[PDB]
């Protein structure tokens, strides 16, 4: 799930992901069965966003592939509680009983929680956290657990439910339960948006529980996990160093401190930022990650094992 | 990540005797075991006294010393963040060195490698004994501080003169348990003997 | 008549009381447990039983009382010890023999079997009387001759007046007939805790309370009938000030209402008060308890009794005032009363307003404080009484943001602002002159002018000196005392002397145990004259510090001068010291 | 800033640590000022 | 002469509550016995009674109840308790069933739990002193007979171990100054491992004669956990006032008791009180604590030492703040000291006792006790400040007195604070140890110590 | 130079850090209490009223039949 | 309005304004007829108000509406109403300009909160009723100059 707030371009990045969706195995991947057959479910979206998504998919040339289910804000609230279920059923049929890889985009889970709260209030049940229905966790589990690969069929369902933090928070029941259920979390940060980076992804809270199984020798270079661990360590140490330099003073910072600040700046400038109509290969992207890593000395790269260091430090 | 005052958490910590509180910061730090060594606690300590005594009587005291070192490091981390490392003394320097050595060699277990997949108790006790012994020898060395030298000078000297032992204390993690307990015990005993030789020749040279 | 129907914890629902009134006490069950009527749904009522409700069986009879929560006043109210629900603890212990309070004790508040020497006034047997008339006087004790008066809200033509003789409370001594019917009146009478005693006209406060401590008497005067708040919760300093008030204050009698405090503190108070004794101007020793009514409520006691204890005490004080005596009422802990209020509100499920307190906390607190003031009595002969409240604030965490504290500060006129820091600064009075304020200073205009025309100017100059001192403290902390001007240095030294000697009264020493108004005013005059005549002289700072050191010693001797040496003698000594300081300062310069 | 008790505890801990650090820095500044005054006397 | 009426009108079973239909004149808290259809016997307490309808909360859960085949016998007695002198030396379940493999107690008299409150006139100020054994409490924040002091702690701190230590090492100071002492140990909601620890500690105590141990497990019904403090205080009151024995009551993890009160309040379907916990908790804990005191009439007294766990490792929680408001003391368990592995993790600086002056005297305790208490407290604060100074300045700028304070703090933490779990120190021995700590300072340096008392002991 | 830097750090702390954190704590306490506790109690009261008038309607129906 | 916390001389400021009030005059019959509401005041403050208004000679043109704290709390809400009704009658239907003064606007608020809590209504911020915006609007939003009439509030 993508975690965003009001104003952050979650819709734009969703459209980007839909156009850029592709296989990666050894950079090899007609593929009509391999066609992602995107199922897009938008609930309580402004008419401007609806026209935006419609035009984006029409111009994408995948109009023979994608399928859109819309429940606008001016549409009745009750309809919104069924729309993602309809999308899940259509995806399940087109994937399992039709043998096609299917990707699912659920939009504004907060809007779905709003409909759930409206229904509960109308029926006058006991509340949960923040007046929500107590069974909202069960509803979100049922709306999420309907995806994943299946042994008996060649199909599969991968879902990317964008979520709107109400007050740009996580303790809210909806994002909290979504984190409890979903096996990942991608963060879009208002601080990144303030500096005008088109993809505002905050890599620090971002995490995939199945990332280790996702990365493989065929999928990526053997040192990809080392690169990820090094990037985590460098970013965390750099944030701590930036705080230390701020409290003690810019001059008082050590040499490695300025190195970490330079790494943070270069990373957030070149690496995170990306174009809007531009996709990109994985292997040279990992090479650029090695460039950012080799900015740091070999000794400082304690997280990376020496074998992968000798493999890809110089390049 | 959430508050540990949640009713389920509060109810559990009331009855449960051992809490292996994982740290979100450690997880972000990519420290794989991610176990916090401050919030976590095991109330079962008093029962295992006989077991530890029959296994290794010295293990209790070295464990307490390691806990004290970790607590001191955590306590003065705020001070060094505020004031700075300039005021840190030789005792503080060796304390921080031992704390970093623990955080890297000891508490970190990758478990994706044969040497780190499983750590038997005999290897764990020897590594902790080596770290604590190095800490004790450094304490004695900086405490001697005689012959128009020593203290922080002794700390820097043992950092450079005895850098090989310090470096291979880290490699002690990489010692493969599959090689067999007698071989690993012999290797660790030899390392301990060399460490005793260290800070003894450094004692003889009197800086 | 009336049987319980639904007994759910504190609340008990019983049928049969078709005629029950709202807020009427009622007895429940065989044990005669006491409860109040809240909800009168249909033919049934709602009883919140104060004591434990365990063991109640359905159809247990419920007996109506035809009276709201009322305190039985009259002679003999003084001296004894009473609970929050007006239960005489000492007599209960004596009669019951056992130590614990039995569940269902029914001992009357005042023993009607005791005989009091009743002396009637010269009022005619065929005369006409109205409410508030002082128709007689009974010698309930020494030093507190009880001026019994005809019950308020009663007017009639008197039919019979009893002669001077030993009578019991149950015995009737009065009877009146306004209409055809004639109704007899006894010495004992009753009044609801909630409704205030009728008063002919509230009066503007004119005369101050003399606490016996120089700091409060001089810096921050409190009028008769003026509300005072003490921020005391630890160290028993509030109890110390209460003891000082009991021993030396102008109050003809004092009522201490201890509610919701720890049992040990209550025991300490109940042993400490009898030990204290109050010296008459005649000098012979008389115990304070003979003039003091003490009401104690521990945490073990029922919450509703703790809440109503405050109104009980204030009603006793109102009776004393209507009897024409100045009286002071001390609340041990208003915050404990607020806790009782929040507990009751939670029990009755009211909507919380701020930090759990019910919305009506401000109204109840304001009413209770406003029930105290200088008052023109009802009836004749015309006399004026006064109730002054010194209710103590005990904020949890020592934060004024507490709603009860804010409400009290909004209502209270004088806040003496005791600080634990001064106690940590080895100051016995521990009265923070800075954070404390007085709002009755203008009220003392006539009294101060009559006593001493320059006293107002002296007090204003002292306040200005305190402000200059608090500024000069941080000024000295900045650079040092030397950088200050000579006149500023004198001002700082004189402020230090004022704080050390005048403001800080030990009260442990016999000479400083009681500080009269005359001695305090003369000491202030000596200090202000020395400071003034030193400030005009500058000459140097160090040079005048050495050459006027004798003047400083003489000024400090005013603290040595004590009423124990005699009031005229102390006044003469203070005048001599002031003259000596004047001569030393003038001649040297 | 989530009103959850976790944020309240974090802010309380931050305030307490800030107070302790302020006290320590004040003590250090006072000592350094005293040493500077002595050095100034020697230089005078 | 009155026989029970066995109703069989079970109508409606909801949660932990069972409702009878037609009961002729029930009592409110009449204890009640329930026979299952299978024949299993389970007890229960009658809750709020309406007109001819009574709702009952039962122990051991509500499983197995059938509307047609369950019968409810009404005893009509409001939870009486048998209490007697021989109750000492035995371990009792939450309700009071003997678990020591011993005969049921032969009652001297039957007593009502939640006994009627003491007439406040009869209360007297605390006097004398009692040896906790732990020198830190014995010196810094002493406890006198009749003073109710709680002990705030957090989960993971050895509160229970310290309580057991106090149980073992408790004894009157008057023995040193020259068998009426008794302990009623009630443990509420303790875990199985801690239960075994307490049972073994009692088995090898050697002091069974003076100790009675009320035990209520976690698996025990919540209402039993509620009533355990009540029966404990009732037995203590009998053994103290009716028997003329000084009594020291220890209540452990009263947070469990508060949670059980919350459970029963929710069972009443009443609205939850402020901050989640019930509003009536103040009155309940007052009734629990206020039973401690000194009766003028009876020589015996009661001392209350609740071990109240502070949730979230702070006293801002409603229960710690409420019990601090009610009580007159606060001894603390510092998490750092346990982390630094000092078996008594007592936080001496937060530790305080309101009536410390009354406990210390010439006849009871030694005259220098209060003086050395104040001197050690001030010197420890100075030592902490000097430790901070050494951290910030590098320890070179410190003078000789600063090093003196540093070494004093180090020796204090090494010797006085750390005590053997089985090591016992008389208060005289504790004062001697504190004095040995004090000798390292110069005579003039002990500013707090009064003159002619310093030379009395500093001579050594 | 060192004393100036230290004094600046201390003054900055006293004037900004605490002076901003204390309002943060106050706002957090105010929001937490006056929103969560108030609305939870209101929800509970509304549910209690719902049950109460449901029982009242049941009693009215029983009286009717 | 005048914003002023507890302990400030705002009451004395209001008394000074009321006694020194007057038109710019850059007449007397249509001059400022001051209405002085007093929502929930202390008895001493009430006596101060009475004395200051009687001595100032403004009693020829000033009406007081005193409501002490001892009065029933509901009687407090109707006060700053009755006051505005009289002001409307005097200004619009009688002509003379009115300068209404309300003291302790907060006490009115408290009076509302207490009454609302008694009524068991939906609470706004800090436990105050949610419709208090309306019920203040009904008090504040009366002063103004109706066109057809020469009065002014």
């Amino acid at each position: 799930p993508l975690f965003s707030a009001a104003g952050l371009p979650h819709n734009e990045i969703a459209a980007q992901i839909c156009r850029q969706a592709g296989l990666v195995k050894r950079l090899e991947k007609d593929g009509e069965e391999d066609n992602f057959a995107i199922v897009f479910a938008a609930m309580g979206v402004n008419m401007e966003t609806a026209q935006f998504f419609k035009r984006d998919f029409e111009e994408n040339g995948s109009m023979e592939r994608v399928t859109l289910f819309l429940n606008l804000a001016n549409d009745p609230t009750i309809e919104r509680i069924i729309t993602p279920r309809i999308a899940l059923t259509t995806a399940e049929y087109l994937a399992y009983e039709c043998g096609k890889h299917v990707l699912v985009i659920l939009t504004d889970m907060s809007s779905y929680a709003d409909a759930l709260r409206e229904v509960s209030a109308a029926r006058e049940e006991v509340p949960g956290r923040r007046g929500y229905p107590g069974y909202m966790y069960t509803d979100l589990a049922q709306i999420y657990e309907r995806a994943g690969r299946i042994e008996g069929r060649k199909g599969s369902i991968t879902q990317i439910p964008i979520l709107t933090m109400p007050n740009d928070d996580i303790t809210h029941p909806t994002p909290d339960l979504t984190g409890y259920i979903t096996e990942g979390q991608i963060y879009i940060d208002r601080q990144l948006q303030n500096r005008q980076i088109y993809p505002p992804i905050n890599v620090l809270p971002s995490l995939s529980r199945l990332m280790k199984s996702a990365i493989g020798e065929g999928m990526t270079r053997r040192d990809h996990s080392d690169v990820s661990n090094q990037l985590y360590a460098n970013y965390a140490i750099g944030k701590d160093v930036q705080a230390m330099k701020a409290v003690v003073g810019e001059e008082a910072l050590s040499s490695e401190d300025l190195l970490y600040l330079e790494f943070l700046d270069k990373f957030e400038r070149k690496f995170v930022a990306q174009g809007a109509y531009d996709s990109r290969n994985i292997f040279q992207s990992l090479d650029l990650a090695w460039t950012l890593l080799r900015i740091f000395p070999r000794e400082l790269l304690h997280r990376i094992p020496g074998k992968t260091l000798d493999q890809y430090y110089s390049r | 990540g959430g508050d540990f005052s949640d009713p389920v958490t509060s109810a559990t910590l009331s009855i449960v005797q051992v809490f292996w509180g994982l740290d979100k910061k450690l997880a972000q730090r990519k420290h794989f075991p991610s176990v916090n060594w401050l919030i976590s606690y095991s109330k079962y300590s008093t029962a295992l006294e006989s077991f530890y005594e029959q296994f290794d009587p010295d293990f209790i005291n070295i464990r307490t010393k390691a806990r004290e070192v970790l607590q001191r490091e955590d306590d003065l981390n705020e001070i060094v963040q505020l004031v700075g490392k300039d005021a840190l003394a030789e005792g503080d320097k060796i304390t921080l060195e031992t704390a970093k050595l623990l955080r890297e060699d000891y508490l970190a277990q990758n478990a994706f490698t044969p040497y780190d997949k499983f750590c038997p108790f005999y290897k764990s006790v020897w590594m902790m004994r080596n770290i604590i012994h190095f800490y004790n020898l450094a304490n004695q060395a900086v405490e001697k501080g005689a012959g128009m030298d020593g203290q922080k000078i002794t700390y820097t000297l043992i950092k450079h003169r005895l850098g090989d032992l310090f470096y291979r204390l880290v490699s002690q993690k990489f010692e493969d348990p599959a090689e067999g307990e007698p071989a690993l015990v012999a290797k660790f005993k030899k390392l301990h003997e060399d460490l005793t030789a260290g800070f003894r020749a450094l004692e003889d040279e009197t800086r | 008549y009336g049987y319980v129907r639904k007994v759910s914890g504190p609340v008990v629902i019983a049928d049969g009381m078709n005629g029950a009134a709202m807020y009427e006490l009622v007895r429940v069950g065989h044990d005669n447990l006491i409860g109040e009527i809240i909800r009168l749904e249909g033919d049934s009522a709602t009883i919140q039983v104060y004591e434990e409700t365990a063991g109640l069986m359905v159809n247990d009879p419920v007996l109506r009382t035809h009276k709201p929560l009322s305190v039985e006043l009259g002679p003999g109210i003084l001296g004894n010890i009473f609970d929050g629900i007006q239960r005489p603890l000492k007599t209960i212990a004596i009669r019951s023999g056992d130590v614990y309070i039995p569940r269902g004790v029914s001992v009357p508040a005042l023993d009607k079997d005791t005989l009091w020497e009743f002396q009637p006034k010269k009022i005619g047997e065929g005369d006409l009387l109205t409410g508030g008339d002082l128709y007689a006087t009974v010698f309930e004790n020494s030093l507190m001759q009880h001026h019994v008066a005809l019950p308020p809200d009663a007017m009639g033509k008197v039919t019979y007046v009893a002669p001077a003789g030993q009578y019991s409370l149950k015995d009737t001594v009065l009877e009146l007939e306004f209409q055809g019917v004639k109704k007899s009146f006894t010495m004992l009478q009753a009044w609801p805790v909630r409704t205030p005693r009728p008063v002919s006209s509230k009066l503007a406060a004119d005369t101050p309370l003399l606490t016996g401590q120089r700091v409060l008497d001089a810096l921050f005067p409190s009028v008769l009938g003026g509300t005072c708040a003490i921020p005391g919760a630890f160290g028993c300093g509030k109890t110390v000030i209460s003891q000082a008030l009991s021993k030396y204050s102008n109050s003809d009698t004092v009522v201490y209402v201890g509610c919701g405090e720890r049992g040990n503190e209550m025991a300490e108070v109940l042993m400490d008060f009898p030990q204290l004794t109050m010296t008459l101007p005649d000098g012979r020793e008389e115990s304070v308890m003979k003039r003091t009514t003490l009401v104690a409520n521990t945490s073990n006691m029922p919450v509703a009794a703790r809440e109503a204890s405050i109104y009980t005490g204030i009603t006793i004080a109102e009776y004393f005032r209507d009897m024409g005596y100045n009286v002071s009422m001390m609340a041990d802990s208003t915050s404990r009363w607020a806790e009782a209020l929040r507990e009751i509100s939670g029990r009755l499920a009211e909507m919380p307003a701020d930090s759990g307190y019910p919305a009506y906390l401000a109204a109840r607190l304001a009413s209770f404080y406003e029930r105290a003031g200088k008052v023109k009595c009802l009836g004749g002969p015309e006399r004026t009484g006064s109730v002054t409240i010194v209710g103590a604030v005990s904020p949890p965490g020592g934060d004024f943001s507490d709603p009860v504290t804010s409400a009290t500060l909004s209502i209270v006129q004088v806040f003496w602002g005791l600080d634990k820091k001064l106690a940590q600064r080895k100051h016995f009075p521990s009265v923070n002159w800075l954070i404390s304020y007085s709002k009755y200073s203008t009220a003392l205009e006539s009294f101060y002018e009559q006593f001493d025309p320059d006293f107002i100017n002296i007090r204003t100059k002292a306040r200005e000196v305190l402000q200059r001192e608090d500024d000069l403290n941080e000024i000295v902390q900045l650079v040092g005392k030397d950088a200050l001007a000579e006149g500023d240095k004198i001002t700082l030294e004189t402020a230090k002397l004022l704080r050390e000697d005048y403001l800080a009264q030990n009260a442990f020493t016999p000479y400083d145990k009681f500080c009269p108004f005359y001695k305090s005013v003369w000491m202030m005059r000596n200090i202000i004259h020395f400071y003034n005549l030193a400030n005009q002289a500058v000459i140097t700072y160090t040079l005048i510090k050495h050459r006027l050191g004798d003047l400083f010693y003489r000024l400090v001797s005013q603290k040595f001068e004590d009423p124990a040496e005699g009031e005229p003698a102390l006044v003469a000594k203070f005048k001599k010291l002031h003259e000596d300081l004047t001569a030393g300062f003038r001649a040297l310069e | 800033v989530v009103p959850t008790v976790t944020m309240l505890g974090v802010m309380k801990s931050r305030l307490v640590g800030a107070t302790r650090g302020h006290a320590l820095l004040k003590k250090k500044s006072d000592a350094l000022t005293v040493q500077f005054r002595q050095i100034l006397k020697n230089i005078v | 002469l009155e026989v029970a009426m066995e109703y069989r009108t079970v109508t409606g079973v909801a949660g932990p509550l069972v409702i009878l239909d037609k009961v002729k004149g029930p009592k409110y808290y009449e204890i009640v016995n329930i026979r299952l259809g299978d024949g299993t016997m389970r007890r229960g307490q009658v809750l709020e009674v309406d007109g001819e309808k009574a709702v009952v909360q039962v122990f051991e859960g509500t499983s197995g109840i059938d509307n047609k085949f369950t019968t409810v016998q009404f005893t009509g007695e409001v939870l009486k308790t048998p209490v007697s002198l021989d109750m000492l030396g035995r371990i009792f379940n939450g309700s009071g069933k003997p678990i020591d493999n011993g005969p049921p107690i032969l009652p001297e008299a039957y007593l009502d739990i939640s006994g009627s409150s003491i007439n406040p006139s009869e209360r007297t100020y605390p006097e004398e002193m009692i040896q906790t054994g732990i020198s830190t409490i014995d010196v810094m924040n002493s406890i006198a007979r009749g003073q109710k002091i709680p002990l705030f702690s957090a989960a993971g701190l050895p509160h229970n171990e310290i309580a057991a230590q106090i149980c073992r090492q408790a004894g009157l100071v008057k023995r040193l100054e020259k068998d009426n002492f008794a302990i009623v140990f009630a443990a509420m909601g303790v875990n199985m491992e801690t239960a075994q620890f307490f049972k073994r500690d009692f088995e090898e105590n050697g002091s069974m004669e003076r100790v009675t141990l009320f035990l209520n497990l976690a698996n025990d019904p919540t209402i039993e956990r509620i009533i355990t403090p009540r029966i404990a205080l009732t037995t203590a009151e009998y053994l103290a006032y009716e028997c003329g024995k000084h009594v020291l009551v220890i209540l452990t993890d009263m947070s469990s008791y508060a949670d059980a009160l919350r459970e029963v309040s929710a069972a009443r379907e009443e609205v939850p009180g402020r901050r989640g916990y019930p509003g009536y908790m103040y009155t309940d804990l007052a009734q629990i604590y206020e039973r401690a005191g000194r009766i003028e009439g009876r020589k015996g007294s009661i001392t209350q030492i609740p071990i109240l766990t502070m949730p979230n490792d702070d006293i801002t929680h409603p229960t710690p703040d409420l019990t601090g408001y009610i009580t007159e003391g606060q001894i603390y368990i510092d998490r750092q000291l346990q982390n630094r592995q000092i078996y008594p993790p007592i936080n001496v600086l937060p530790s305080l006792s309101r009536l410390m002056k009354s406990a210390i005297g010439e006849g009871m305790t030694r005259r220098d006790h209060s003086d050395v208490s104040n001197q050690l407290y001030a010197n420890y604060a100075i030592g902490k400040d000097v430790q901070a100074m050494k951290a910030v300045v590098g320890e070179e700028a410190l003078s000789s007195e600063d090093l003196l304070y540093l070494e004093f703090l180090d020796k204090f933490e090494r010797k006085f604070v750390a005590q053997g779990a089985y090591d016992s120190r008389n208060i005289f021995q504790s004062l001697d140890l504190a004095w040995t700590l004090l000798r390292i300072f110069p005579r003039e340096l002990l500013h707090r110590i009064p003159g002619k008392t310093l030379d009395q002991y500093y001579s050594r | 130079l060192t004393l100036d830097e230290a004094i600046k750090t201390t003054n900055r702390r006293v004037n900004a850090l605490e002076n901003v954190v204390k309002p943060r704590l106050e706002n957090t306490i105010t929001y937490i209490k006056g929103e969560l506790d108030e609305l939870e109690r209101e929800d509970f009261f509304r549910l209690k009223k719902i049950q109460g008038y449901k029982k009242r309607e049941i009693e009215r129906q029983l009286a009717s039949s």
